[PDB]
């Protein structure tokens, strides 16, 4: 499975982090920015562009409230990113939502709960069915 | 003030506890999202939100559905909207006074009601603060959309989809 | 068919069972009624439901508080409109056999969920039955009533009331 | 206290019976319709009528239904009746309400049941304060 | 279909009237009651006694306030009597419960109104399934 | 005084109403009907309920369920209980004026939320009062029963049925 | 296998929740905490919980109130119990596995309804997995506190306190 | 206003980011594992001491998830301990609860939003009133 990173200033400690545990499971990452981001919005960015060009469906951001990350990286037609910071969300947004990326703050989440959310996030798919046609709505939008 | 909501099925009732608090509180309410628990799509609401704030009949938006993802999504892909996921008042606050935000995301369903009313009453009573890095973080989000003028003001946007539901498209 | 509803507060939660049964009946709702369970006034809603009816936007109108007498009788002083309050099935569907009744009212604080499914069910149900001896008094109890243009599809028509309200005026 | 009564055909039995019960419980009552009103439309509107125009504000209906008396009765102006087929009705839409006015069903409810609806609504007061602006909203209406 | 029907000297009259509705709908119709019986105990008693030993799943117990005629009813084992007093209970005790019977009080019930609660009781058939179990332990007990 | 209440899993919120009702009139509250609103048997709280006030642990009782006509019968099928199942506040007084009923049962889902508080009231403001004519009709009420000491005091007695519904013995 | 459940009156609706879900997931549920939403006291139903974990009668227990804190803590203080105040499933995973803690505390009030759902069966799921780290933890906080017989299936202990209250001891 | 921190292994890097700000706004701290304690048992432990001796009321306590410290510290008669996680329990602790101290998880919660939860919990008084009768329940268990 492919996963795709990135990270601002404040988001790259963890996202450092991170990185290794996914290659200790594993997992082929993509990291977008081997050196922090200018800003949430470049990194957000970034990640979508790899995202919404590669094969991969999977993809975390860091920053420092995870906010700013989706804020941006929602604008983008055809992207859906999911601000996490509880275990719930971290696999409803995928099952529901086209989730194609979460966002972690990382002055709001801890470590060890954020792997607790990435792993959910990494290992819930998308159902489809009836959900398709709120994919199919935001899709449409700008 | 005047505050737009909405919300899907999932989450009416948190909506209706929060529309009860504004009130309270002295703002007006224009209550868009959906006003039963009967079926329906996220979209539409945070649609509506998003325009009635963007429009100027609104000050601020808060839109809800379960996790508060797709409903948040839906509202900040409209011009004019800036849309922050919080299911926590540290980010709220945040939202605010670094970006000012003018539609609140929140997951009801997975955030109790009383943190909900901590976290709508914080996001209202924090206030933008303008700073030369928080503006150019502000109009870099300002301009990564391209402007669809067959979507602004068009309430029947999403028509093509509400009759492939109709239809039985969508099943599970 | 289009089903107009309205409610108070105090029966909100009600109005929303039955706005769910309704659609899932098939039946296209436009709700006006009070959205939440904040403090406000039955004729406001009341009359929307009944301008819903006899301008033709709705076919047919149920409105409800908490023993339905304040609201169904809103309804039924505007034109057009014949409002049965009904709290059995029995009298409901001789309003609309008899009465042609185009508005139904029921109080949700007095009756369980159960039996209000069962009013509205047994009166939507029901048709009309036209007799020369129910014709003369339909007739008479449309011109019982003297037209008021300043009420009729008058949005402002309570806003006195309101502002006294807002004022103080009408205090405990 | 004073009472107005009044009734169709199919309310008359019911109404004569009350009207009994009324004066042995020291009850001044009006009686409108000695004889049986044409149809619930004329008997509602003579009680409606003598109402408006007594100093009484407590008065019964009589009909089939009580649906119709009220429907016709709510149409005067500054009128407000209640069908009534329950006990908690019976006094609420008194306190609420300016209840001028219940309309009884003989087809729907039974005497014994009627007896109580009345005294409760006979017993209780109109409450005034914040209720008295839905009242003047009513009254405002045709 | 049959029906067993029966009244004490309060709910006679409605009684014989529901009789004549019956047969006029072609129900055959077994009164244990041609003259009113001495209190609702021994009428509800007797059409109990008369339908646990027919073939009969149908009956309907007259009497002032219904509740009597269930309270007492109800000590027979394996009897199931509703008290009706609208027209959801008037199916549902059938459609869930064994509703060998229901009870309608003449002081509490008008006659239309009792004649709609009759039809949907008399149209309505046990669903079982899942119902049984409680209906198990109803003819269980004294 | 001691009130002893029961329920099935479709009336849960009104029990609790009620519950919350009788405390707050100084009444002391012995909850014996299911406490949550899963799949559940209203003989089973009957039962309880029926016991408590036949044992003297409760003075009077109040069950419901959907219709109450379940529960009440369940109840009523107990020694030194004289349920009476009660939609209206009329057939309430009647029943302990006149029967001297120690059980109350109420169709929750059926009646609504006021009514239900008032018919409680009634029903508990009453007072029995003997006369030669109904201490006649008690007395054969209390007759008509025999007696199975298998069944009281014995909370085991519907153990063969509970089994019988978790091997799948009551499919639909 | 047996889960002993508690809460205060804030949270009796979340509590129903999770009693269903737990019965629908095939446990036996031992409902303590307050049946109805009449104003109590947290320390009450921590105690019952606690109680019935400690003596064998339950395997586990769940206990809630506005925020846990409350009810947690006073689960927490008892003979043989280990109370984990979790709101997130990571330290509620943690408190099985390396804590072997047999009551978990929720704020009902704080968290939405699905996460709560969460939490308990991420709780519920794991096993307390023993190593000589964690069994020196776990010794150590079983000795912490000093049993007192008094307290130990003291059905009146605090009887003394609920005297007060009555007395109106405790007013605001 | 005065402060007792304390904190493990786990928690240390956080508490001592704490103990600066703390001393930055104003606050006289009493840091009682000035090194990390062996484990959150003792830490826990340290904490209540000092604070049950002190005239301070409020404390932090910093470890790994939260849910140790205040398993430990509440098994002290008359302590009582709350796990902080989000914005309203950090004052809700404080107004109804005795929340001697509150238990931050660093592997849970990020910086910011301790911060945050720190803040409210320490402009925070204890209400009073009605809920002095759960305190004095509490600090009569063991
Ligand atoms: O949370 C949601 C979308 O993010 C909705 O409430 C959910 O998909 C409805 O099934
Ligand atoms: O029943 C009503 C009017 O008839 C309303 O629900 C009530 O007046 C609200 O206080
Ligand atoms: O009303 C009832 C029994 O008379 C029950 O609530 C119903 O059967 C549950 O499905
Ligand atoms: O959260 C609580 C205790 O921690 C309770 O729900 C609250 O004190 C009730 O007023």
């Amino acid at each position: 499975m492919d996963v795709i990173i990135g990270a601002d200033k404040d988001g790259f400690a963890m996202k450092e982090q991170v990185k290794k545990y996914l290659e200790e499971h594993q997992y082929r990452v993509a990291d977008v920015t081997p050196e922090p981001a200018e800003d949430f919005v470049e990194s957000s960015l970034a990640v979508t562009k790899k995202l919404l060009n590669s094969d991969a469906h999977k993809a975390i951001m860091f920053d420092r409230y995870g906010v700013g990350s989706a804020m941006a990286s929602n604008k983008v037609k055809g992207m859906v990113t999911a601000v996490v910071e509880e275990e719930n969300t971290a696999h409803m947004t995928a099952e529901h939502n086209g989730a194609k990326a979460i966002a972690i703050g990382t002055g709001i989440t801890g470590y060890d709960r954020a792997l607790v959310i990435i792993q959910r996030y990494l290992d819930t798919e998308y159902a489809g069915g009836r959900h398709q046609i709120r994919l199919d709505m935001l899709e449409k939008m700008i | 003030m005047i505050i737009a909501i909405g919300n899907d099925h999932i989450v009416t009732m948190q909506k209706i506890e929060i529309s009860n608090m504004l009130k309270d509180m002295g703002y007006t309410v224009i209550d868009e999202g959906t006003y039963d628990t009967h079926r329906t799509h996220y979209p539409i609401y945070g649609k509506k939100v998003a325009e009635d704030v963007a429009d100027g009949r609104a000050d601020l938006g808060i839109v809800m559905c379960g996790t508060g993802i797709g409903i948040s999504t839906a509202a900040d892909k409209n011009e004019g909207i800036r849309a922050a996921m919080c299911d926590d008042v540290t980010s709220a606050v945040y939202a605010r006074e670094q970006l000012n935000a003018n539609v609140l995301g929140i997951g009801g369903a997975v955030v109790g009601v009383h943190l909900i009313q901590d976290i709508v009453k914080a996001y209202l009573d924090a206030t933008y603060k303008e700073t030369p890095e928080n503006k150019k973080l502000i109009d870099k989000i300002d301009n990564i959309a391209k402007p669809n003028p067959d979507q602004k003001d068009n309430p029947h946007f999403f028509d093509a989809e509400l009759e492939k539901w109709a239809e039985g498209v969508y099943h599970d």
